[PDB]
RNA sequence: AGGCUAAGGCGUGUCGGAGUAAUUCAGUUAAGGGAAUUCGGCAAAUUAGCUCCGUAACUUCGGGAUAAGGAGUGCCUGCU
RNA sequence: GCAGCUUGCUACCUCGAUGUCGGUUCUUUCCAUCCUGGCCGUGCAGCAGCGGCCAAGGGUGAGGUUGUUCGCCUAUUAAAGGAGAUCGUGAGCUGGGUUUAGACCGUCGUGAGACAGGUCGGUUACUAUCUACUAGAGGUGCCCGAGGUCUGCGGGUAAGCUGCUUUUAGUACGAGAGGAACCAAGCAGCGGCGCCACUGGUGUACCGGUUGUCUGACAAGGCAUCGCCGGGCAGCUACGCGCUCAGGAAUAAGAGCUGAAUGCAUCUAAGCUCGAACUCUGACCUAAAAAGAGACCUCUUUAAGGAUUCCGGUAAAAGACCGGUUUGAUAGAAACGGGAUGUAAGCACCAAGGCAACGAGGUGUUCAGUCCGCGUUUACUAACCAUUCGUUCCUUUCACUU
């Protein structure tokens, strides 16, 4: 996809549980796999900020529960550096349920999201309220 | 057997991995001359690292036109002396040294490396070389230079380092004339490299002594229940039943570090003259403070501090002429704590 | 270079260094080192430790 | 009990020096993730004393039961 | 017909023992090609397919059941190819299955017992003699003696491989729906080599708080895993950072030119031109012990120079290597700069209280005290004093010397 100005470590790991931060109707998801990732032997797939990955809904409304979907990471607790020299970090990981293009199913996002996903996916930028 | 494929561990393009036979990097290939006469190399001593804030100007880059932070290595480069001229002859069995003429005036501290040559033939030897080139026997000319580490303070040694460089021109006669003009003089780093250009660096890397397969080749440890059965950092198998031998491509333990390595396309960001512009408070750790002229190199450079770094103009560069970087701030914070 | 001040020790950040800790609500804090970050995450208030600048401010009128 | 000291018995659970590699026996710590490792949570970690509140399905009515799940605890001054 | 990668057939070797199945680790080989490179045909408009030819350089992964190989299934992916190496690999590992002794269930037997059926349990020995390989040293050979700088007979390499997005372009093509390619740019995954300015880990130097106890109390200390908890410099390190190309020559399948046998025609019979991630060259690492055992220069043959002693570290398992030695900042002390922790002891005032004695604690002296395996200045102490090879040794087997 389009390159990002910043450098993002791949913090979250395939098997991780994230707290989805939208109003689609799910609370917790389970990262199954990461789009556009080959890998090598013995290495678990991993995902970072602005990575589209397929998940599974673990806690939420009955109709949404047990559904394989697509989502991207908007925050991560593992630090990453700006182009001009600085390190940014968060208190908690987060994710939003979206489509293949990037339109998020939710029309409201809670909490801040990293500006780099805002530049990569403009729709997440517009749907958010506070960007840091 | 359903095998899972894995790329080979480590690189065999650098074997055998043994200690370098000298403490001075030697160049095997010289570039093709594309301009006026000049030396193709230079020498200096590594000091340490800092970072600078420069307006980005790399063409087509994402971060163009905005500030960025870059790591830079500071290298001390006192002026060198061109001490001799060497002539080579081409035949079936490759080049062969056929003549040398030394300069009349030399530094008294060169006696520590070799006994000082005495001023015998200077004009007659040079005209001898000229006659050889006139009769079409000589093919190329190389210059012999040495460093003068007595002016520095962070480098304990006081004995010069001798090495051979190359002259860049489009004809043998021009090379000979330029070598005659510059023989027995001092050449500053500015006379060789222009600010903003690319260079190639060579040096002996840091030595780690004898190391095992895990840290020498990056093989996998023993996992799970096998991690507490007796062999954790040893290699899995030394070979098959047949052939009945251990291959040279199997990872084993031995010397690690202190080899010769080359880095490509390192950019020169600033040619300085006064050392107060790079010295942090308290000086560099284990070195001291800079006293002469220096040079800033983008990125990292092989070898530790107080190691000799050789520089030559690029041999496999792609990009066109870049331009003078715009340095805004050079960090002089304490490296300590 | 833009000048940003450390939240805990009240010290200017050298360019090319420092950190940025963003909170769940959205509040942002600037940390100049690991000492400030560690004392922040531990629970200390800048007003109470007197090696910080704010602590000096309360101790001047003490 | 475990820890720290008396009396009593010892420096003899009878090889020393030097301090610099890999590897090995037994330990301390580890960002982000949290069983994705493996035949299998093997191994290691978590919890842990005392007081108070509260305590399920089932039941041979004896139990289950320390169920589960929460709160308090130092030092100083004066007392009942 | 080929292969010996499934199962059979035989009984040539091994019963004074060649340690079984599967998985794990690591290395390599084959091509009968799954992807990546190049071509041909089509019932090939474009996109995407179907079939065949050359090509083994690189890639070929993560998970659920099962001891499993095999096989089924899940979400990615350019694709998630198949075989060989004593069904590679137990003086490397594991012990799940099979294959001992114990017991249960079903079926056989009159019974001891059996199953080719199921289930639970069940010891993994050794100090490396030879050779091979990975690294480090000492000799002897070539050679005027010593030192330096080079060449390069050779050896090695994947040092890079592969995707996504943007432009070309909503263009060619197509009725529309749909929809490419040459060049150009960035980013990413994996691999390789390095480094420590920034971030993270450790940091049994160091600073602080505190529990139990001991040295009579304060002060300062011992022991309890560094007693435990908090912070952390230097160094080491990755989860951090830097670099990571072509161009050319000769070719395979294949496409052509010229051209006769066979007046014509024909890519072939001579001859010639193009043509791949293959091969060679070019980058990169190593290499005079290259027996054709090298070239050049300088200094000097009772010397040049080399070693040992001495002060050290860019180096280091021992050896080796790289520096200094009074004509000197090589190591240490002193002071200062730069840092770590967090405001020392005593003294004064206040303190909930208490007739009083005492009083946890707070404020001031005090960014204090304590410490620095970092730098600067400075000969203040130590780098002094010497030995040894560059003579076969004695003999006058001597060109010497009493
Ligand atoms: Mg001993
Ligand atoms: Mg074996
Ligand atoms: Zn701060």
């Amino acid at each position: 996809m389009k390159g990002m100005r910043s450098n993002i470590p791949r913090a979250l790991n395939a098997g991780a549980q994230i707290a989805c931060v939208d109003n689609t109707g799910a609370k917790v998801v389970e990262i199954i796999s990461v789009k556009k990732y080959r890998g090598v032997k013995n290495r678990m797939p991993c995902a970072g900020i602005g990575d589209m990955c397929v998940v599974s809904v673990k806690k939420g409304t009955p109709e949404m529960r047990k559904q394989v979907l697509l989502a991207v990471v908007v925050r991560q607790k593992q630090e990453f550096r700006r182009p001009d020299g600085l390190h940014v970090s968060f208190e908690d990981n987060a994710m939003v349920i979206t489509d293949e293009e990037g339109i998020p199913k939710g029309t409201d996002i809670k909490g801040p999201v990293a500006r780099e996903v805002a530049e990569r996916f403009p729709k997440i930028g517009t749907t958010a309220s506070i960007i840091v | 057997m359903a095998s899972i494929h894995r790329p080979k561990r480590g690189s065999l393009a650098f074997s055998p991995r043994k200690r370098a036979k000298s403490h001075i990097p030697r160049f095997r290939a010289w570039p093709e001359a594309t301009g006026e006469p000049k030396l193709q190399s230079f020498a200096g001593y590594k000091v340490g690292m800092t970072h600078v804030i420069m307006v980005d100007d790399t063409k087509n880059s994402l971060t163009q036109g905005m500030e960025i932070s870059v790591p830079v290595t500071v290298i001390e480069t006192p002026a060198i002396r061109v001490a001799a001229i060497r002539a080579y002859a081409e035949d079936s069995t490759g080049e062969k040294a056929i003549a040398e003429v030394w300069a009349a005036d030399l530094d008294p501290e060169l006696k520590r490396r070799i006994p000082i040559p005495a001023a015998g033939n200077q004009a007659e030897a040079l005209e001898n070389i000229g006659k050889l080139i006139e009769e079409g026997r000589v093919s190329d000319v190389r210059a012999v230079i040495y460093t003068l580490p007595k002016s520095l303070t962070g480098v304990p040694k006081k004995v010069p380092d001798i090495m051979e460089s190359g002259i860049s021109a489009r004809d043998l006669g021009t090379k000979f004339e330029y070598s005659k003009t510059i023989l027995g003089t001092l050449v500053s780093v500015t006379d060789v490299f222009k600010n903003g250009t690319l260079v190639d660096t060579a040096a002996i890397t840091i030595g780690k002594g004898t190391q095992g397969p895990v840290k020498r080749w990056g093989i996998q440890l023993m996992k799970g229940k096998h991690s507490r059965q007796g062999s954790l950092r040893q290699v899995g198998t030394l070979g098959a039943f047949n052939p009945s031998r251990v291959s040279w491509r199997v990872p084993q333990m031995g010397q690690m570090g202190y080899h010769q390595r080359t880095e490509f396309n390192k950019r020169i960001l600033k040619i300085g003259s006064d050392g107060e512009e790079v010295t942090p408070e308290g000086g560099f750790i284990n070195y001291g403070l800079v006293r002469g002229d220096y040079i800033l190199i983008k990125g990292s450079v092989p070898g530790p501090s107080k190691r000799l770094i050789r520089l030559r103009d690029p041999i496999r560069a792609k990009k066109a002429d870049l331009g003078e970087p715009n340095i805004l701030y050079i960090s002089r914070e304490s490296k300590q704590g | 270079m833009e000048q940003r001040k450390c939240y805990f020790c009240g010290k200017m950040l050298e360019p090319g260094t420092g950190k940025l800790y963003v909170k769940k609500d959205g509040s942002t804090y600037f940390m100049c080192s690991s000492k400030c970050m560690s004392n922040f995450a531990l629970g200390r208030l800048p007003r109470r430790t007197e090696w910080t600048e704010k602590g000096k401010i309360q101790l001047k009128k003490a």
